[PDB]
């Protein structure tokens, strides 16, 4: 049971660090993604407005 | 975005409306005048016997 643990825990640990981590990216992803979405959506309005 | 585009179609909104008043405004002037040419065109008292 010990190695049941070990294993069991050390498993679903290894898959939702995995998620976690890659989710970790596609959110450090997410706001340069949008501060960019910023300066070109803001570059493309203001000449909007002219 | 919205606060440049919000003041945008606002000022235009203001520029636009003294320009909605000055139509109507001149048009009830052009109205009255020839209405007041009118009344006195015949008797001020024969209005009154046509009534």
């Amino acid at each position: 049971a010990m190695s049941m643990a070990v294993e069991s825990t050390g498993n679903a640990k290894a898959e939702a660090e995995s998620r976690a981590e890659a989710a970790r990216i596609e959110g450090e992803g997410s706001v340069l993604q949008a501060k960019l979405k910023a300066q070109a959506l803001a570059i493309e309005t203001e000449a909007e407005l002219e | 975005r919205v606060k440049k585009v919000r003041e945008m179609e606002l000022i235009y909104a203001r520029a636009q409306l003294e320009l909605e008043v000055s139509k109507a405004q001149q048009l009830a002037n052009v109205e009255a005048k020839k209405f007041k040419e009118m009344t006195e065109a015949l008797g001020p008292g024969t209005i009154r016997d046509l009534a």
